[PDB]
């Protein structure tokens, strides 16, 4: 998350860290919306990779254990069947994953709350994007969850040659696109917390940004669109 | 376009 800040311990419980086993440590490659005590939603290109993954609840610090956090592996990966991993702009990107063991919900972990099926945003949006990517476009990792404002970019605008063009579909989300505050490497597979008459639900599934840069203007951080996917989702969780 | 996962 570029031009962020630290979000503050826990105040996004249904974020996990995605994150695949190098070595004999474990390193973190993507985010994630806890959506049931045994089910990930996240993108389809954190795993399309054989990896070994696991999924952590309740983090913050990266880099310590303050006692809030729940590790737990991946125990079945369901990419959605139209994914393209040679095309990203083709959309479809995202993947649920179910979990070797159910977390145990608490303040810490909590399910997110999803949009109501095919829900579109009015343009602009309040909307705050959540993760541990990189917080100068071409810098580092955050080792703290990271959170930045970033209203949403309506279809209208956001297809507009200025801005992606054909590039984005109407299953996405665009948000941001300031110049200053955008989702970066790292945050991929996160949510996009957007507030709508005062409830806030992940909206988009952070999947990329310019081949220029993280924070560019008029090319706002994409994401999948979840309203879009509502009974994927469902039928996914229903039949596994 | 470019992922921000380094795809």
């Amino acid at each position: 998350v570029v031009g962020g800040t630290e979000a503050q311990r826990n105040s996004w419980p249904s974020q996990i860290s995605l994150q695949y086993r190098s070595g004999s440590s474990w390193a973190h490659t993507c985010g994630g919306t806890l959506i049931r005590q045994n089910w990930v939603m996240t993108a389809a290109h954190c795993v399309d990779r054989e990896l070994t993954f696991r999924v952590v609840v309740g983090e913050h610090n990266l880099n310590q254990n303050n006692g809030t956090e729940q590790y737990v592996g991946v125990q079945k990966i369901v990419v959605h069947p139209y994914w393209n991993t040679d095309d990203v702009a083709a959309g479809y990107d995202i993947a649920l994953l179910r979990l070797a063991q159910s977390v145990t919900l608490n303040s810490y972990v909590q399910l997110g709350v999803l949009p109501r099926a095919g829900t579109i945003l009015a343009n602009n949006s309040p909307c705050y994007i959540t993760g541990w990517g990189l917080t100068r476009t071409n810098g580092q990792l955050a080792q703290t969850l990271q959170q930045a404002y970033l209203p949403t970019v309506d279809y209208a605008i956001c297809s507009s040659s200025s801005y992606w063009g054909s590039t984005v579909k109407n299953s996405m989300v665009c948000a941001g696109g300031d110049g200053v505050r955008s989702g970066c490497q790292g945050d991929s597979g996160g949510p996009l917390h957007c507030l709508v008459n005062g409830q806030y639900a992940v909206h988009g599934v952070t999947s990329f940004v310019s081949r220029l840069g993280c924070n560019v203007t008029r090319k706002p951080t994409v994401f999948t669109r979840v309203s879009a996917y509502i009974s994927w989702i469902n039928n996914v969780i229903a039949s596994n | 376009a470019t992922t921000l996962x380094x795809v």
